[PDB]
């Protein structure tokens, strides 16, 4: 499951500020997990 | 002041800075303790990229707030 696959990323980007669950978890599995590769899509 | 600035490895970084210093400013800071090149420095804060120019009071960075160091 994508929630449990990515806490440790999900709790990063909520400490950034981004705390759109739906948009950082897609975010997420389209960079293989990657926040810096996600970032961009976020901003 | 002291502020933090946390890598996504986990290193957390602490600058001495005051409050009208800029981010251009900030980005030096963590070249001469890091070896991080400035253009190469995303800093993250509540949502937002910083941008050069502006200071941290702009962003209302107080006080041992936690900025995220993220690379290009």
């Amino acid at each position: 499951s994508p929630e449990e696959r990515y806490e440790h990323q999900l709790r990063q980007l909520n400490d950034m500020g981004f705390f759109d669950f739906d948009r950082n978890v897609a975010a997420l599995r389209r960079s293989g997990g990657s926040v810096q590769g996600a970032l961009d899509s976020l901003l | 002041m002291q502020i933090f600035v946390k890598t996504l490895t986990g290193k957390t970084i602490t600058l001495e800075v005051e409050p009208s210093d800029t981010i251009e400013n900030v980005k030096a800071k963590i070249q001469d303790k890091e070896g991080i090149p400035p253009d190469q420095q995303r800093l993250i804060f509540a949502g937002k990229q910083l941008e050069d120019g502006r200071t941290l009071s702009d962003y209302n960075i107080q006080k041992e707030s936690t900025l995220h160091l993220v690379l290009r």
